[PDB]
């Protein structure tokens, strides 16, 4: 006779973007002034995710 | 700058319209419900409440 069987192969994943300054220092301007001296820390996170 | 898609952060602030529920302790003393009393005593027999 003839037998059938199925398999699944994953080829993709959900694309996740993160706003780094909104996650860390949400709406508060003092937190943004403090985060501005870590500098190239949110840009590295954004470039890795891109 | 180059041809691209850039993620640009916008903001919103809100300083106004606070609420401040408190569940306060005891009921107000209501001094003014005593100082606006009708029967005012004369300087011989002044009253006092604690
Ligand atoms: C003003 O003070 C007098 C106290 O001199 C209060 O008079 C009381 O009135 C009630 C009425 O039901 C009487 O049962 C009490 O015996 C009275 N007290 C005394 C000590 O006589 C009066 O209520 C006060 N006014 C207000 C608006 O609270």
């Amino acid at each position: 006779t003839i037998a059938g069987h199925e398999e699944f192969i994953q080829t993709s994943s959900p694309k996740v973007t993160i706003d780094c300054s909104a996650f860390v220092c949400s709406n508060y301007a003092a937190c943004h002034d403090l985060l501005s001296e870590y500098g190239t820390f949110c840009d590295n996170i954004n470039s890795i995710l891109n | 700058p180059n041809t691209g898609v850039y993620d640009l952060s916008g903001f919103t602030v809100k300083p106004v319209a606070t609420v401040y529920r408190r569940i306060p302790n005891l009921p107000d003393c209501d001094i003014d419900n005593w100082l606006n009393n009708v029967s005012v005593p004369s300087p011989l027999n002044w009253e006092r409440r604690i």
